[PDB]
Protein backbone atom coordinates (compact mmCIF):
# COMPACT_ATOMS: atom_id res chain seq x y z
CA UNK A 1 0.00 0.00 0.00
CA UNK A 2 1.52 3.12 -0.88
CA UNK A 3 0.57 6.89 -0.10
CA UNK A 4 -1.71 9.15 -2.09
CA UNK A 5 -3.22 12.47 -1.66
CA UNK A 6 -6.03 13.81 -2.93
CA UNK A 7 -7.39 17.00 -2.67
CA UNK A 8 -11.20 18.81 -3.64
CA UNK A 9 -11.81 21.89 -4.41
CA UNK A 10 -14.46 24.28 -6.39
CA UNK A 11 -17.05 27.05 -5.10
CA UNK A 12 -19.47 25.91 -1.61
CA UNK A 13 -22.17 25.38 -3.85
CA UNK A 14 -20.56 22.06 -5.50
CA UNK A 15 -20.73 19.97 -2.71
CA UNK A 16 -17.38 19.21 -2.20
CA UNK A 17 -17.49 18.31 1.28
CA UNK A 18 -20.90 15.92 1.10
CA UNK A 19 -18.91 14.10 -1.75
CA UNK A 20 -16.14 13.25 1.10
CA UNK A 21 -18.49 12.23 3.65
CA UNK A 22 -20.62 9.78 1.72
CA UNK A 23 -17.72 8.25 0.07
CA UNK A 24 -15.73 8.13 3.52
CA UNK A 25 -19.00 6.61 5.24
CA UNK A 26 -19.99 4.68 2.44
CA UNK A 27 -23.25 6.47 2.89
CA UNK A 28 -25.59 9.15 2.90
CA UNK A 29 -25.59 10.58 6.26
CA UNK A 30 -29.08 8.73 7.74
CA UNK A 31 -29.44 10.74 10.89
CA UNK A 32 -26.62 13.70 10.89
CA UNK A 33 -25.39 14.94 7.68
CA UNK A 34 -21.58 16.53 9.11
CA UNK A 35 -21.04 20.28 8.31
CA UNK A 36 -17.15 19.54 7.95
CA UNK A 37 -14.89 16.76 7.06
CA UNK A 38 -11.43 17.02 9.03
CA UNK A 39 -9.40 13.84 6.79
CA UNK A 40 -9.37 10.65 5.88
CA UNK A 41 -7.38 7.88 4.67
CA UNK A 42 -9.44 5.43 2.09
CA UNK A 43 -8.20 1.92 1.49
CA UNK A 44 -8.36 1.77 -2.00
CA UNK A 45 -7.53 -0.95 -4.43
CA UNK A 46 -8.07 -0.15 -7.96
CA UNK A 47 -6.59 -2.50 -11.04
CA UNK A 48 -5.15 -4.99 -8.21
CA UNK A 49 -3.00 -2.02 -7.00
CA UNK A 50 -3.36 -0.97 -2.89
CA UNK A 51 -3.22 2.43 -2.19
CA UNK A 52 -3.60 4.12 1.00
CA UNK A 53 -5.82 7.54 -0.32
CA UNK A 54 -5.34 10.92 2.00
CA UNK A 55 -8.87 12.93 1.44
CA UNK A 56 -9.01 16.86 2.44
CA UNK A 57 -11.44 19.65 1.81
CA UNK A 58 -11.05 23.34 1.10
CA UNK A 59 -14.24 24.24 2.36
CA UNK A 60 -14.20 27.38 4.41
CA UNK A 61 -10.87 28.41 2.77
CA UNK A 62 -12.55 30.16 -0.22
CA UNK A 63 -12.28 33.85 0.78
CA UNK A 64 -8.38 33.16 2.55
CA UNK A 65 -6.34 33.71 -0.39
CA UNK A 66 -2.93 33.16 1.54
CA UNK A 67 -4.37 30.33 3.79
CA UNK A 68 -5.71 28.16 0.90
CA UNK A 69 -2.89 27.13 -0.92
CA UNK A 70 -1.33 25.80 2.24
CA UNK A 71 -3.74 22.32 1.07
CA UNK A 72 -2.22 21.74 -1.33
CA UNK A 73 1.96 20.46 -1.18
CA UNK A 74 2.08 17.78 -2.19
CA UNK A 75 -1.12 16.95 -3.63
CA UNK A 76 -1.29 13.62 -6.15
CA UNK A 77 -4.51 14.19 -7.33
CA UNK A 78 -6.97 16.86 -7.67
CA UNK A 79 -10.73 16.82 -7.77
CA UNK A 80 -12.32 20.27 -9.59
CA UNK A 81 -15.84 19.66 -8.67
CA UNK A 82 -19.01 22.15 -9.93
CA UNK A 83 -22.64 21.11 -9.10
CA UNK A 84 -25.02 20.64 -12.27
CA UNK A 85 -27.49 22.02 -10.25
CA UNK A 86 -25.54 25.33 -10.74
CA UNK A 87 -23.93 27.11 -14.31
CA UNK A 88 -22.57 29.41 -11.94
CA UNK A 89 -19.92 26.93 -10.37
CA UNK A 90 -19.24 25.88 -13.39
CA UNK A 91 -18.17 29.38 -15.01
CA UNK A 92 -16.05 29.55 -12.11
CA UNK A 93 -14.14 26.62 -12.88
CA UNK A 94 -11.89 27.96 -15.76
CA UNK A 95 -10.35 30.89 -14.75
CA UNK A 96 -10.38 31.08 -10.72
CA UNK A 97 -10.06 27.48 -9.86
CA UNK A 98 -8.09 26.01 -13.18
CA UNK A 99 -5.23 28.72 -12.92
CA UNK A 100 -5.20 28.24 -9.14
CA UNK A 101 -4.70 25.12 -9.35
CA UNK A 102 -1.96 24.39 -12.17
CA UNK A 103 0.25 26.93 -10.24
CA UNK A 104 0.25 25.42 -7.59
CA UNK A 105 -0.43 21.99 -8.45
CA UNK A 106 1.56 21.40 -11.62
CA UNK A 107 1.68 18.62 -14.13
CA UNK A 108 -0.92 16.77 -10.59
CA UNK A 109 -4.33 15.06 -12.77
CA UNK A 110 -7.50 17.42 -12.68
CA UNK A 111 -10.59 15.12 -12.91
CA UNK A 112 -13.62 17.55 -13.15
CA UNK A 113 -17.00 16.07 -11.66
CA UNK A 114 -19.89 17.21 -11.90
CA UNK A 115 -21.82 16.41 -8.58
CA UNK A 116 -25.60 16.41 -8.18
CA UNK A 117 -26.27 14.59 -11.02
CA UNK A 118 -30.00 13.69 -9.25
CA UNK A 119 -30.64 17.31 -9.90
CA UNK A 120 -30.25 16.90 -13.31
CA UNK A 121 -33.80 16.12 -13.94
CA UNK A 122 -35.67 17.35 -11.47
CA UNK A 123 -38.51 19.82 -11.65
CA UNK A 124 -37.87 22.19 -8.64
CA UNK A 125 -34.32 22.86 -10.10
CA UNK A 126 -35.76 23.77 -13.51
CA UNK A 127 -38.27 26.09 -12.27
CA UNK A 128 -35.97 27.39 -9.96
CA UNK A 129 -33.25 28.15 -12.52
CA UNK A 130 -35.57 29.33 -15.30
CA UNK A 131 -35.99 32.78 -13.26
CA UNK A 132 -32.50 33.27 -13.93
CA UNK A 133 -32.60 32.58 -17.75
CA UNK A 134 -30.34 29.13 -16.42
CA UNK A 135 -30.94 25.72 -17.12
CA UNK A 136 -28.94 21.95 -15.49
CA UNK A 137 -25.44 21.58 -16.80
CA UNK A 138 -25.68 19.11 -19.68
CA UNK A 139 -23.39 16.42 -19.69
CA UNK A 140 -21.23 17.66 -23.04
CA UNK A 141 -21.39 21.28 -21.17
CA UNK A 142 -18.94 19.61 -18.57
CA UNK A 143 -17.10 16.84 -20.65
CA UNK A 144 -16.32 20.39 -23.43
CA UNK A 145 -15.00 22.51 -20.24
CA UNK A 146 -12.98 19.06 -18.85
CA UNK A 147 -11.41 19.13 -22.18
CA UNK A 148 -11.07 23.14 -22.48
CA UNK A 149 -9.03 23.37 -18.70
CA UNK A 150 -6.85 19.92 -19.56
CA UNK A 151 -8.30 17.67 -17.39
CA UNK A 152 -7.17 14.06 -17.19
CA UNK A 153 -11.04 13.45 -17.41
CA UNK A 154 -14.57 13.96 -16.80
CA UNK A 155 -16.56 12.38 -14.68
CA UNK A 156 -20.65 12.93 -12.72
CA UNK A 157 -22.10 11.65 -9.71
CA UNK A 158 -24.80 12.04 -6.89
CA UNK A 159 -23.65 12.10 -3.27
CA UNK A 160 -27.52 11.78 -2.72
CA UNK A 161 -28.10 8.64 -4.08
CA UNK A 162 -24.28 7.23 -4.03
CA UNK A 163 -24.16 6.68 -7.80
CA UNK A 164 -21.22 6.87 -9.44
CA UNK A 165 -19.31 7.97 -6.17
CA UNK A 166 -17.11 5.07 -5.74
CA UNK A 167 -16.03 5.37 -9.53
CA UNK A 168 -14.80 8.88 -8.71
CA UNK A 169 -12.73 8.00 -5.91
CA UNK A 170 -11.39 4.77 -7.62
CA UNK A 171 -9.98 6.86 -10.89
CA UNK A 172 -8.77 9.36 -8.98
CA UNK A 173 -6.39 6.60 -7.23
CA UNK A 174 -5.58 5.69 -10.82
CA UNK A 175 -4.66 9.03 -11.77
CA UNK A 176 -2.65 9.35 -8.75
CA UNK A 177 -0.75 6.27 -9.30
CA UNK A 178 0.37 7.42 -12.94
CA UNK A 179 4.11 8.82 -14.13
CA UNK B 1 -8.05 12.53 24.64
CA UNK B 2 -9.61 11.27 28.01
CA UNK B 3 -12.20 8.21 28.43
CA UNK B 4 -14.63 10.25 29.85
CA UNK B 5 -14.98 13.05 27.22
CA UNK B 6 -14.25 10.25 24.37
CA UNK B 7 -17.34 8.56 25.53
CA UNK B 8 -19.62 11.62 25.96
CA UNK B 9 -18.41 12.29 22.54
CA UNK B 10 -18.52 9.19 20.91
CA UNK B 11 -21.94 9.12 19.11
CA UNK B 12 -21.95 10.41 15.65
CA UNK B 13 -24.88 13.32 17.00
CA UNK B 14 -26.32 14.95 19.69
CA UNK B 15 -29.47 12.73 18.86
CA UNK B 16 -27.64 9.63 19.55
CA UNK B 17 -25.39 10.77 22.27
CA UNK B 18 -28.95 11.71 24.93
CA UNK B 19 -31.42 8.91 26.11
CA UNK B 20 -34.26 8.17 23.59
CA UNK B 21 -36.92 9.46 26.55
CA UNK B 22 -34.94 12.91 26.68
CA UNK B 23 -34.51 13.68 22.89
CA UNK B 24 -38.34 13.16 22.72
CA UNK B 25 -39.18 16.51 25.15
CA UNK B 26 -37.52 18.63 22.69
CA UNK B 27 -39.00 20.63 19.33
CA UNK B 28 -37.32 19.66 15.86
CA UNK B 29 -35.42 23.08 16.01
CA UNK B 30 -33.64 22.52 19.02
CA UNK B 31 -32.55 19.12 18.22
CA UNK B 32 -31.02 20.71 14.69
CA UNK B 33 -29.52 23.57 16.91
CA UNK B 34 -28.20 20.88 19.78
CA UNK B 35 -26.22 18.23 16.74
CA UNK B 36 -24.59 21.53 15.54
CA UNK B 37 -23.25 22.45 18.95
CA UNK B 38 -22.14 18.95 19.45
CA UNK B 39 -20.56 18.41 16.24
CA UNK B 40 -18.78 22.06 17.28
CA UNK B 41 -17.45 20.38 20.61
CA UNK B 42 -16.83 16.93 19.50
CA UNK B 43 -14.53 18.20 16.52
CA UNK B 44 -12.69 20.95 19.17
CA UNK B 45 -12.18 17.81 21.45
CA UNK B 46 -10.40 16.19 17.99
CA UNK B 47 -8.18 19.23 17.27
CA UNK B 48 -7.27 19.19 20.79
CA UNK B 49 -6.34 15.84 20.34
CA UNK B 50 -4.02 16.39 17.09
CA UNK B 51 -2.33 18.87 19.15
CA UNK B 52 -1.36 16.46 21.66
CA UNK B 53 -0.20 14.15 19.47
CA UNK B 54 2.07 16.76 18.15
CA UNK B 55 3.45 17.76 21.59
CA UNK B 56 3.95 14.96 23.41
CA UNK B 57 3.49 11.90 20.59
CA UNK B 58 5.69 13.71 17.94
CA UNK B 59 7.84 16.67 19.62
CA UNK B 60 8.88 14.82 22.89
CA UNK B 61 9.56 11.89 21.51
CA UNK B 62 11.95 12.89 19.39
CA UNK B 63 13.82 15.88 22.11
CA UNK B 64 13.60 12.16 24.47
CA UNK B 65 15.46 9.47 21.71
CA UNK B 66 16.64 11.63 19.14
CA UNK B 67 20.10 13.49 18.54
CA UNK B 68 18.78 16.17 15.86
CA UNK B 69 20.67 19.96 16.04
CA UNK B 70 19.12 22.47 18.27
CA UNK B 71 16.25 23.93 16.65
CA UNK B 72 15.17 21.42 14.34
CA UNK B 73 12.29 19.95 16.78
CA UNK B 74 11.04 23.85 17.17
CA UNK B 75 10.94 23.85 13.45
CA UNK B 76 9.25 20.89 12.44
CA UNK B 77 6.26 22.04 15.42
CA UNK B 78 6.27 25.54 15.47
CA UNK B 79 3.99 27.52 17.67
CA UNK B 80 2.73 24.05 19.10
CA UNK B 81 2.34 24.92 22.77
CA UNK B 82 0.71 28.02 22.37
CA UNK B 83 -1.80 26.20 20.22
CA UNK B 84 -2.35 23.71 22.83
CA UNK B 85 -2.97 26.47 25.19
CA UNK B 86 -5.13 28.44 23.53
CA UNK B 87 -7.44 25.09 22.46
CA UNK B 88 -7.41 23.04 25.61
CA UNK B 89 -9.14 26.55 27.14
CA UNK B 90 -11.21 27.14 24.41
CA UNK B 91 -12.11 22.86 24.68
CA UNK B 92 -12.57 23.52 28.74
CA UNK B 93 -14.77 26.17 28.69
CA UNK B 94 -17.20 24.32 25.85
CA UNK B 95 -17.35 21.00 28.47
CA UNK B 96 -17.99 23.47 31.29
CA UNK B 97 -20.79 24.80 29.87
CA UNK B 98 -22.20 21.12 28.76
CA UNK B 99 -21.61 19.68 32.03
CA UNK B 100 -23.70 22.48 34.04
CA UNK B 101 -26.43 21.74 31.72
CA UNK B 102 -26.64 18.34 32.28
CA UNK B 103 -29.68 16.94 33.88
CA UNK B 104 -29.00 16.12 37.73
CA UNK B 105 -28.72 12.30 37.46
CA UNK B 106 -27.62 12.26 33.77
CA UNK B 107 -24.09 12.38 32.46
CA UNK B 108 -25.28 12.66 28.87
CA UNK B 109 -28.71 14.75 28.93
CA UNK B 110 -28.18 18.28 28.34
CA UNK B 111 -29.12 21.47 26.24
CA UNK B 112 -26.99 24.27 25.38
CA UNK B 113 -28.93 27.63 25.45
CA UNK B 114 -26.06 30.37 25.39
CA UNK B 115 -23.06 29.24 22.94
CA UNK B 116 -23.15 32.95 21.81
CA UNK B 117 -21.20 34.31 24.77
CA UNK B 118 -18.80 31.70 25.13
CA UNK B 119 -18.09 32.18 21.73
CA UNK B 120 -17.30 36.32 21.60
CA UNK B 121 -15.05 35.83 24.68
CA UNK B 122 -13.05 33.19 22.52
CA UNK B 123 -13.46 35.38 19.58
CA UNK B 124 -12.71 38.63 21.21
CA UNK B 125 -10.06 40.81 23.23
CA UNK B 126 -6.44 39.18 24.74
CA UNK B 127 -7.84 35.72 23.43
CA UNK B 128 -8.81 36.84 19.75
CA UNK B 129 -5.16 38.86 19.89
CA UNK B 130 -3.25 35.80 21.20
CA UNK B 131 -4.96 33.55 18.15
CA UNK B 132 -4.24 35.85 15.51
CA UNK B 133 -0.55 36.24 16.65
CA UNK B 134 -0.43 32.55 17.34
CA UNK B 135 -1.95 31.43 13.59
CA UNK B 136 -0.16 34.32 11.77
CA UNK B 137 3.03 32.68 13.06
CA UNK B 138 2.40 29.11 12.48
CA UNK B 139 0.96 29.57 9.06
CA UNK B 140 3.81 31.45 7.67
CA UNK B 141 5.88 28.32 8.75
CA UNK B 142 3.72 25.73 7.05
CA UNK B 143 5.66 25.00 4.17
CA UNK B 144 9.17 25.19 6.06
CA UNK B 145 7.55 22.83 8.69
CA UNK B 146 6.89 20.56 5.71
CA UNK B 147 10.12 20.81 3.80
CA UNK B 148 12.21 20.43 7.01
CA UNK B 149 10.28 16.99 8.15
CA UNK B 150 10.82 15.59 4.05
CA UNK B 151 14.63 16.36 4.26
CA UNK B 152 14.99 14.77 7.59
CA UNK B 153 12.76 11.12 6.49
CA UNK B 154 14.52 11.33 3.29
CA UNK B 155 18.11 11.32 5.19
CA UNK B 156 18.00 10.74 8.66
CA UNK B 157 17.47 6.71 9.45
CA UNK B 158 17.15 7.50 12.91
CA UNK B 159 14.52 9.79 12.72
CA UNK B 160 12.63 7.76 9.89
CA UNK B 161 12.56 4.80 12.31
CA UNK B 162 11.55 7.07 15.10
CA UNK B 163 8.09 7.90 12.32
CA UNK B 164 7.78 4.56 11.15
CA UNK B 165 7.51 3.10 14.70
CA UNK B 166 4.97 6.06 16.61
CA UNK B 167 2.78 6.58 13.47
CA UNK B 168 2.76 2.34 12.61
CA UNK B 169 -0.78 1.79 15.15
CA UNK B 170 -4.10 2.17 13.46
CA UNK B 171 -5.11 5.48 15.88
CA UNK B 172 -2.53 6.91 13.99
CA UNK B 173 -3.18 6.31 10.52
CA UNK B 174 -4.78 9.99 9.68
CA UNK B 175 -2.26 11.96 12.39
CA UNK B 176 1.12 11.66 10.49
CA UNK B 177 3.17 14.29 11.06
CA UNK B 178 2.36 16.47 8.10
CA UNK B 179 -1.43 15.43 8.27
CA UNK B 180 -1.10 17.19 11.69
CA UNK B 181 0.43 20.15 10.72
CA UNK B 182 -2.68 20.67 7.80
CA UNK B 183 -5.85 19.47 10.18
CA UNK B 184 -4.55 22.56 12.28
CA UNK B 185 -3.70 25.27 9.63
CA UNK B 186 -7.59 23.89 8.40
CA UNK B 187 -8.84 24.07 11.92
CA UNK B 188 -9.70 27.78 11.98
CA UNK B 189 -11.62 28.27 8.81
CA UNK B 190 -13.98 25.26 9.78
CA UNK B 191 -14.97 27.80 12.55
CA UNK B 192 -17.67 29.97 10.20
CA UNK B 193 -19.76 27.45 8.87
CA UNK B 194 -20.47 25.35 12.31
CA UNK B 195 -21.13 28.77 13.72
CA UNK B 196 -23.38 29.86 10.50
CA UNK B 197 -24.99 26.60 10.67
CA UNK B 198 -25.70 26.89 14.84
CA UNK B 199 -27.22 30.01 13.40
CA UNK B 200 -29.17 28.73 11.36
CA UNK B 201 -31.14 26.83 14.31
CA UNK B 202 -30.51 29.33 16.82
CA UNK B 203 -33.93 32.17 15.99
CA UNK B 204 -36.08 30.64 19.04
CA UNK B 205 -34.42 33.26 21.53
CA UNK B 206 -33.32 37.06 19.65
CA UNK B 207 -30.64 37.74 22.01
CA UNK B 208 -29.07 34.13 21.00
CA UNK B 209 -29.37 34.82 17.63
CA UNK B 210 -27.92 38.12 17.94
CA UNK B 211 -24.74 36.92 20.01
CA UNK B 212 -24.14 34.49 17.67
CA UNK B 213 -24.28 37.07 14.38
CA UNK B 214 -21.80 39.23 16.48
CA UNK B 215 -19.36 35.64 17.18
CA UNK B 216 -19.94 35.28 13.56
CA UNK B 217 -18.39 38.31 12.38
CA UNK B 218 -15.30 38.41 15.39
CA UNK B 219 -14.39 34.86 13.52
CA UNK B 220 -14.47 36.22 10.18
CA UNK B 221 -12.43 39.11 11.17
CA UNK B 222 -9.93 37.05 13.00
CA UNK B 223 -9.34 35.30 9.65
CA UNK B 224 -9.14 37.89 7.42
CA UNK B 225 -6.66 39.07 9.87
CA UNK B 226 -4.48 36.48 10.04
CA UNK B 227 -4.57 35.28 6.31
CA UNK B 228 -3.54 39.21 5.79
CA UNK B 229 -0.07 38.81 8.08
CA UNK B 230 0.74 35.31 6.29
CA UNK B 231 4.28 35.16 3.81
CA UNK B 232 5.72 31.71 3.93
CA UNK B 233 9.20 31.50 5.43
CA UNK B 234 11.94 29.74 3.23
CA UNK B 235 14.89 28.15 4.60
CA UNK B 236 17.75 29.44 2.64
CA UNK B 237 15.35 32.47 1.08
CA UNK B 238 17.82 35.28 0.66
CA UNK B 239 17.40 39.23 1.62
CA UNK B 240 17.05 40.05 -2.25
CA UNK B 241 14.27 37.49 -2.81
CA UNK B 242 12.28 38.95 0.42
CA UNK B 243 12.58 42.50 -0.29
CA UNK B 244 11.60 42.18 -4.27
CA UNK B 245 8.54 40.02 -2.97
C1 LIG C 1 -4.11 32.26 -5.06
C2 LIG C 1 -2.72 32.71 -5.50
O1 LIG C 1 -1.96 33.18 -4.71
N1 LIG C 1 -2.30 32.59 -6.88
C3 LIG C 1 -1.01 32.99 -7.39
C4 LIG C 1 -1.04 32.70 -8.90
C5 LIG C 1 -0.08 32.91 -9.90
C6 LIG C 1 -0.37 32.56 -11.22
C7 LIG C 1 -1.61 32.01 -11.54
N2 LIG C 1 -1.88 31.65 -12.93
C8 LIG C 1 -2.56 31.80 -10.55
C9 LIG C 1 -2.27 32.15 -9.21
C10 LIG C 1 -3.07 32.05 -7.99
C1 LIG D 1 -23.50 26.28 7.25
C2 LIG D 1 -24.91 25.77 7.00
O1 LIG D 1 -25.83 26.53 7.12
N1 LIG D 1 -25.12 24.37 6.62
C3 LIG D 1 -24.09 23.35 6.48
C4 LIG D 1 -24.85 22.02 6.21
C5 LIG D 1 -24.40 20.70 6.04
C6 LIG D 1 -25.30 19.68 5.75
C7 LIG D 1 -26.67 19.97 5.63
N2 LIG D 1 -27.63 18.92 5.34
C8 LIG D 1 -27.11 21.28 5.80
C9 LIG D 1 -26.19 22.31 6.09
C10 LIG D 1 -26.39 23.74 6.34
Amino acid sequence: AIRKKLVIVGDGACGKTCLLIVFSKDQFPEVYVPTVFENYVADIEVDGKQVELALWDTAGQEDYDRLRPLSYPDTDVILMCFSIDSPDSLENIPEKWTPEVKHFCPNVPIILVGNKKDLRNDEHTRRELAKMKQEPVKPEEGRDMANRIGAFGYMECSAKTKDGVREVFEMATRAALQA
Amino acid sequence: SMEMDEKDFAADSWSLAVDSSFLQQHKKEVMKQQDVIYELIQTELHHVRTLKIMTRLFRTGMLEELHLEPGVVQGLFPCVDELSDIHTRFLSQLLERRRQALCPGSTRNFVIHRLGDLLISQFSGPSAEQMCKTYSEFCSRHSKALKLYKELYARDKRFQQFIRKVTRPAVLKRHGVQECILLVTQRITKYPLLISRILQHSHGIEEERQDLTTALGLVKELLSNVDEGIYQLEKGARLQEIYNR
